[PDB]
């Protein structure tokens, strides 16, 4: 019944060797090699909750008088887009749940990629040969941000409408062809007909298709290079040490997959997001104090706040002050996209790297990363500096000046501290290899000298003083519990003491197990050595 | 546009059958059942993955897992019940001229509510344009789409 | 490989051959516990059972709350305002308990029942082969010339 | 500097070996093997013209007073959908051109798939191992029809609106889940607010996603199992004889692609399709004569006309006369999808087929195909017998009865004639192999016998009558011009010949080339005989 389904599926696709190859691929097990999955799962939730969300939504700007589930706002003249978005939360059973799931998933998606990009950056996974992946991923994050932006602008409420007003007036104030380009996008003056239609047709099709295509290409390209991994015992630059796809990797992927799905289902219910009923229909005259776009869009708005009034008047023409903002954001994007190329120009090393490197061993790049993180965080904080100012009792003018000055001295201090801390971590790593683990046994010698017991990880010469082990690019133990010298040697339940008979054998078995593991790992190391000398 | 694209197409085809050489290529097919070596190698690997997982012996675990997965699936697809609507629940508010929203009512049902319903002849009247100091606008004030009719009309 | 010598291979030996045709070597594969009916098996089984039963309860809860719970809008000062404002949170609580618990059950099974594994795979990347490079630039050059 | 572009691309993706195999795949050259490409190119045009078409379209039902470009409709209350479709064609430069391109591409798409399916059916390309492709393709045609249906119903004009009225009232009349299903699809009574939003999203995203996915899977699955071919000279079931991907197949694919693109671009200008301005806004009370759906939907509408009034009135219940129509349409689809399996059931053929078969050698299947074509054509004609009646001066009642009776008598006559003609074509093939090509040179022997000269295609004995060759599954020549005995022996232009030296030299090379070409096929067969011996 099962032997026969495979028989007549192989007899026609000759897939025995093709499938065996896929199910035997080995993947490195590290918690930081999973952060990419979070983005994938959040993306699946978005496109699935999004499709459900389009069965009840009318993206029209046509004004109507509201009569619906929301008893307030009855009799209020609103757009068709706002009225239907207000209907999918008060007239659709479990529609608010799905709407909130969608928005939460959007947030997680952007944070699922940012953190992933940080992992890629710090560990050096963008090096040869993985630069197409870096470029693809960078395009992915920019498009994700753009997608999120046009998503929350669909309801056409008062808060989102101001975002569109800002965006339109940014475009219109571009040198030379910013007037024609603005009229080409919106189809006329803002607001326009066929403005919520072009955005809705590019948020549920153009961007999704592009994103899906890029993602699929991204994953396939990753599966071709079969990942990267940290330096460790037995692992070289021409092998992958981890677990096979089945039965271990596939199940773990599903398990974590549904974990993310379940977590998004919790926030969708217990936590409110984008309460559009309190915001009212878009009106060009009405505005609110907290008009921040969204967390991933805060950096752009923060850039616009800290840019001084630097207009260039050229007779019959004028360059707005916001033009420089555009220039600056353009530079930040260009710096981010073409990083592998700039890093390898100033390092002069392009040597097909398959082994990762710990952030502590690359202080310049790590420090640049933390420098850039502080830059981004300051822009993000400045983007919502009016809610910071009130809630934390700080002058708003002082906040603007903190943003302005902090963008110069914040990055500088971040670099200095991070560099020093990286070297500090390197130094602590060498003390252990040179002298051994600092055990907490302060013995007094007969003469009266207080001495700390040191545990060597290597062979000693004559009288302690271990032969210094060379750095190996891996994590060195720092405590004695990391060698299992604190392991609980009492099998049983919380109440159950467990029979000694079955308790003796199990400790013996585990002892023989980790002995064999260590033996096989060191044999792998030896193999690499005598392989590398030919 | 037809002339441009079609002509380019004709030019390209006319090149391959006049300039590109004449080729007969023979390729060997590798299809049908796979080699037995690999065949018994893929079934042994799958069998190993199932046996070593030790899931076949746990009747309760796999039984509850099936139930849990089914309930999860049903939980995911449950908000699709927001689409479900009762055809026999009248739409909110009193009965209008389009009826009650059900299949029973037809806007003529207003006659049963002591409303005087006429027979309305369609005059197919459209909006009127009005130009003022404040541009041109379409108004439908004086205009009646439906008009009463007489038994001599 | 003659078929005659394929029937002379174990269920395991055939797999070990299989894994090696993909440049994969299985080092340190170990059964979770080779003890006859130790209480630790029952303990591991009773932990994944907890998260399975709890998930089932969560699923049934989500279904029950989705159908039979006041979900229509209630305004400020209405009688059923509390029962309404709790509909979406209850959906979240129950759905997030069903799927999350199933996830916990699945991960706890991987960590407690599926054997330890170290697999080492050879990696094939670089400037391809000396022959393949020469015969692709020759084929492409041929079709252009 | 192109070798350095290759060097970078290879050093990263180890791609030299895996692309040598892609550029060397051989594909059989036959005019009928290009029919699937027409569907592909039409689909590409639909995606591109469709996206352009969504930048100007508002899929709303909200009533507005029209004040646009088309002055003969100014002041009428219409939906936003009809008003914006009227703005694409009267207010956008080259918007009518693109709209017409879109509709023409839709028509070509469906007919391309139909003709391709006919090629697959007749030649027997659906046999093992290609049944998955048949099922995928059948799903493709049904979804293509559905896609076209929801596409022409978007403008919300009077003609398309009646189609929606028909469709809604078909669903509502379903035995049990008939009124509950209608409320789930339309979101209430017809028409409804959300209806044209559910139709728009299903049309721009839902179906095209599924379609693109299925098409991609279709092409990949074809590319994996090389291709079938006709049993010609030197061709077995374990080889493919044709042309490699480059330089010959790739260029030919582009040329034919441009040909289809150019043809659709001509039709988009030179002929009118779906003149929506003539028809007005949808009104449930007004209708037009005929009012047929698109050509691909006519068979369904023709089924409804020829089904008699067979309502079942149970106790307090009703089965509408339309229900049997659904049953019939449910049968036709199921018969079409699961054809390879019923083929195999009644023939008992479960072998691996890589060689095609000419329609004349499978008379039962060919006859069933022509029987089914007549069925489909009668349904299509009777779905549109109002336009046939008026223009061709026949009674409309007579047309209905022709449809009713013709669906029994038409298929039967089609089978009989087709079967006999297939056997006739088989007989004509055998005459040539047994006796030789009929020259047509009738000459009179001295005794007075008129004899026609016969050209044997095989060796003769020594008593006139040559040993007849067995059938080989391939086309056998029947004219003497098919052996090049009417070939023009002048090289040159239209007005002037070529020099003699360049002429005789050119005939020599062509003669040597054609001889050697035939020799390759001969040698192929010889090796294949010895191959099949083992
Ligand atoms: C459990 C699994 C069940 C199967 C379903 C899973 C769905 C996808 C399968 C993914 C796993 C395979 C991954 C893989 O890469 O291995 C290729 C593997 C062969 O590997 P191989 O022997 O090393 O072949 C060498 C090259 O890969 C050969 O390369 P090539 O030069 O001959 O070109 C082939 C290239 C195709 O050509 C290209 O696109 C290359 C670009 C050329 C540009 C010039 O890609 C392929 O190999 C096509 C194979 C996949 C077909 C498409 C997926 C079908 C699923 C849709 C059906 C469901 C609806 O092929 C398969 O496994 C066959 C796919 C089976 C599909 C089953 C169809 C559905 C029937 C289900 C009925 C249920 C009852
Ligand atoms: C022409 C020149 C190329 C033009 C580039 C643009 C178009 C891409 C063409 C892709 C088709 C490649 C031909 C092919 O199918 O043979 C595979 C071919 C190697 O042949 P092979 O050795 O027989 O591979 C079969 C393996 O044994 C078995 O493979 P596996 O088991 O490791 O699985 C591999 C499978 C994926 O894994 C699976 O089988 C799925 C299994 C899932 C089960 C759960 O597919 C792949 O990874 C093949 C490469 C797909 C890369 C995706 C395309 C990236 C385009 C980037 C542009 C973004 C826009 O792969 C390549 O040549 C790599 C493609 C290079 C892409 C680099 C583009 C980056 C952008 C730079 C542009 C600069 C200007
Ligand atoms: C060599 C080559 C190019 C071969 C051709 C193969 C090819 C293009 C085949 C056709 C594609 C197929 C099989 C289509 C199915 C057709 C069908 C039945 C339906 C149409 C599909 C459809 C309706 C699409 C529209 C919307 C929709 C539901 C989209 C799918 C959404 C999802 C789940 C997207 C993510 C999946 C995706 C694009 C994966 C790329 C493939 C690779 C290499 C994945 C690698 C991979 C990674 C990297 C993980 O991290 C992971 C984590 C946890 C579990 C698994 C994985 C995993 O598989
Ligand atoms: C793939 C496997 C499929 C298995 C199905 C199991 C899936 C579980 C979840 C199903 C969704 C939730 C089920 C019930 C949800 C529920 O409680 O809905 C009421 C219920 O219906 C009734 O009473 C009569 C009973 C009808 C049965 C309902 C159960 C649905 C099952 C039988 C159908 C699916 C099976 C088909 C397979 C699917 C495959 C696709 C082909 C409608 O009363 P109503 O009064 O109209 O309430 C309106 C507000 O809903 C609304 O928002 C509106 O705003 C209000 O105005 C109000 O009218
Ligand atoms: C982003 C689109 C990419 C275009 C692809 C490039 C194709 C090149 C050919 C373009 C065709 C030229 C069409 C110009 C049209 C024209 O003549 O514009 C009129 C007055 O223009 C002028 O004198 C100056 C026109 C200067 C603009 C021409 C731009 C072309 C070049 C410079 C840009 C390079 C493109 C870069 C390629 C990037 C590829 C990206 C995919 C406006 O009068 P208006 O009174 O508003 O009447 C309106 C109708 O015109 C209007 O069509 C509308 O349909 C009506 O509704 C009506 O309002
Ligand atoms: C759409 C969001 C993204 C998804 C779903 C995604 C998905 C993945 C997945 C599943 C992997 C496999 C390995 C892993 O989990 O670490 C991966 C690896 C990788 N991604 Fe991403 N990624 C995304 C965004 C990015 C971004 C923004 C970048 C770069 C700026 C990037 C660059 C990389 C690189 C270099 C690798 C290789 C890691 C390695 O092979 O060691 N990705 N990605
Ligand atoms: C690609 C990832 C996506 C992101 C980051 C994203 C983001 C968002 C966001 C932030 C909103 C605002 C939701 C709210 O008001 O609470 C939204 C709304 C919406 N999205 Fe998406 N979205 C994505 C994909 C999709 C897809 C694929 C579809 C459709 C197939 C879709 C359809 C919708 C619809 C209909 C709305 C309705 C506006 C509303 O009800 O609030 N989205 N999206
Ligand atoms: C969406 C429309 C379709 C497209 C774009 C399409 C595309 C193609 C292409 C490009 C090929 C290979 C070239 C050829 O033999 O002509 C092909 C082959 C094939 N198609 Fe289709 N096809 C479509 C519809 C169908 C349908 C409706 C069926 C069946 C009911 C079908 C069944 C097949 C089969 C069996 C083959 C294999 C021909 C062979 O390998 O001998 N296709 N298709
Ligand atoms: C299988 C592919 C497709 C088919 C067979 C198809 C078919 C049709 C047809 C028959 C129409 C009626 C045209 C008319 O009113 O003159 C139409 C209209 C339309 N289609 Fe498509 N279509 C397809 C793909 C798409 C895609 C992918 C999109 C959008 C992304 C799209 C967007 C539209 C729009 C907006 C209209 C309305 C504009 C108008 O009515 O003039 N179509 N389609
Ligand atoms: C060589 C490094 C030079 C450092 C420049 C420091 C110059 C500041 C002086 C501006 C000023 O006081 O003149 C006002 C003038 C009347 O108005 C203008 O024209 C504005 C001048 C445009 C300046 C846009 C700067 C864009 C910033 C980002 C692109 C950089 C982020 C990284
Ligand atoms: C077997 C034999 C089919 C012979 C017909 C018998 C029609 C006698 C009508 C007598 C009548 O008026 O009684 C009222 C009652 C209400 O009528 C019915 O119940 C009959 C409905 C059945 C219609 C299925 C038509 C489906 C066509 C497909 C079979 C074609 C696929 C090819």
């Amino acid at each position: 019944s099962l032997a026969t389904v495979g028989n007549n599926l192989d007899s026609r696709y000759t897939m025995a060797s093709g499938i065996r190859r896929q199910i035997n691929k080995v993947f490195p097990t590290h918690w930081s090699f999973m952060l990419g999955e979070i983005a994938l799962y959040s993306f699946i939730v978005l496109l699935l909750t999004g499709v459900y969300l389009t069965l009840f939504f009318d993206p029209s700007i046509t004004k109507v008088i509201y009569d619906g589930g929301y008893l307030p706002l009855n009799g209020v003249e609103m757009s068709r887009a706002y009225a239907t978005a207000l209907d999918i939360s008060f007239e659709v059973r479990g529609g608010l749940f799905i709407r909130q799931m969608h928005h939460w998933a959007a947030l997680l998606f952007v944070v699922s990629m940012l953190v992933h990009m940080l992992r890629i950056f710090f560990t050096g996974a963008f090096r040869r040969p993985r630069e197409a992946n870096w470029i693809i991923g960078v395009v992915l994050i920019i498009l994700g941000m753009a997608e999120g932006f046009m998503g929350y602008s669909l309801p056409d409420d008062l808060l989102s409408g101001v975002g569109l007003r800002i965006m339109s007036a940014i475009i219109v104030g571009l040198p030379i062809i910013g007037t024609w380009m603005h009229w080409l996008i919106f189809g006329g003056d803002f607001p326009s007909d066929l403005m919520l239609d072009r955005f809705y047709i590019a948020h549920v099709l153009i961007i999704p298709a592009i994103l899906l295509g890029l993602i699929a290409a991204h994953l396939a390209l990753v599966w071709y290079q079969k990942h990267t991994q940290f330096p460790g015992a037995g692992r070289t630059e021409n092998n992958v040490i981890g677990i096979r796809i089945m039965p271990l990797f596939a199940v773990k992927a599903v398990a974590f997959g549904l974990i993310v799905f379940g977590f998004l289902a919790l926030l969708a219910g217990v936590t409110t997001i984008n309460a559009i009923w309190n915001l009212g229909p878009y009106n060009p005259s009405q505005v609110s104090a907290g008009s921040q776009p969204d967390v991933y869009m805060l950096w752009t708005d923060g850039a616009a706040r800290v840019m001084p009034a630097w207009e260039l008047y050229l007779g019959n023409y004028t360059i707005p002050a916001v033009f420089w903002v555009a220039v600056m954001l353009g530079i930040l994007v260009v710096l981010l996209v073409t990083y592998p190329f700039i890093e390898r120009k100033f390092t002069g090393d392009d040597a097909h790297h398959n082994l990762l490197q710990r952030p502590r061993d690359v202080p310049v790049r790590t420090s640049l990363g933390v420098m850039a993180l502080v830059f981004y965080i300051l822009l993000t904080v400045s983007g919502g500096n009016d809610v910071y100012a009130m809630q934390f009792h700080v002058s708003l003018n002082a906040m603007t000046w903190i943003g302005r000055i902090g963008l110069i001295v914040g990055p500088a201090i971040a670099y200095f501290i991070t560099y020093r801390l990286c070297i500090g971590l390197q130094r602590s790593d060498r003390e252990v290899l040179e002298h051994g683990i600092e055990t907490g046994i302060i013995k007094q010698m007969p003469n009266g000298a207080f001495i700390e017991v040191h545990q060597p990880l290597g062979p000693v010469d004559d009288h302690g003083h271990p032969i210094p082990l060379p750095y190996a690019g891996a994590a060195v133990p720092k405590q004695m519990n990391q060698l299992g010298y604190a392991e609980v040697e009492t099998r049983g339940g919380f109440f159950g003491p467990d029979p000694e008979d079955i308790r003796a054998k199990a400790k013996e078995i585990e002892h023989a197990n980790h002995i064999e593991e260590a033996n096989t790992l060191r044999a792998l190391n030896e193999a690499n050595i005598e392989r590398d000398k030919n | 546009s037809g002339l441009c694209i079609l002509s380019l197409g004709f030019a390209v085809v006319l090149y391959v059958k006049k300039f590109i050489p004449e080729e007969i290529a023979v390729q060997r097919r590798h299809d049908g059942p796979s080699e037995e070596v690999d065949r018994r190698t893929i079934v042994a690997l799958l069998n190993d993955s199932w046996q070593t997982s030790t899931l076949g012996r746990r009747k309760l675990i796999m039984g509850l897992a099936g139930g849990g997965a089914v309930l999860a699936g049903l939980t995911i697809i449950a908000p699709m019940g927001g689409m479900i609507k009762n055809p026999w629940n009248p739409k909110e508010g009193p009965m209008d001229v389009q009826g009650d929203g059900t299949l029973w009512t037809s806007g003529w049902t207003l006659v049963e509510n002591d409303v005087k319903v006429y027979l309305g002849r369609d005059t197919a009247a459209i909006a009127e344009s009005h130009t003022d100091a404040t541009g041109e606008h379409w108004s439908t004030t004086g205009v009646s789409r439906l008009v009463r009719m007489r038994p001599e009309d | 490989y003659t078929t005659q010598e394929l029937n002379a291979m174990s269920n395991e030996d055939l797999a070990r051959l299989g894994t090696e045709l993909d440049d994969v070597t299985i080092a340190y594969r170990k059964e979770r516990f080779p003890i006859a009916n130790d209480p630790a098996e029952k303990r591991a089984a009773r932990a994944v059972t907890f998260w399975l039963v709890l998930g089932i309860i969560g699923g049934l809860g989500f279904l029950a709350t989705y159908i039979f719970w006041p979900w229509e809008y209630k305004a400020h000062g209405d009688e059923g305002l509390l029962a309404y404002t709790l509909y979406t949170p209850m959906l979240g609580i129950t759905s997030g308990l069903c799927i999350l618990s199933l996830g916990f059950a699945v991960v706890l099974y991987v960590k407690k029942f599926i054997p330890e594994e170290i697999a080492v795979q050879r990696r094939h990347d670089g400037p391809s082969e000396e022959v393949d490079r020469r015969t692709i630039v020759a084929l492409l050059n041929d079709s252009w010339q």
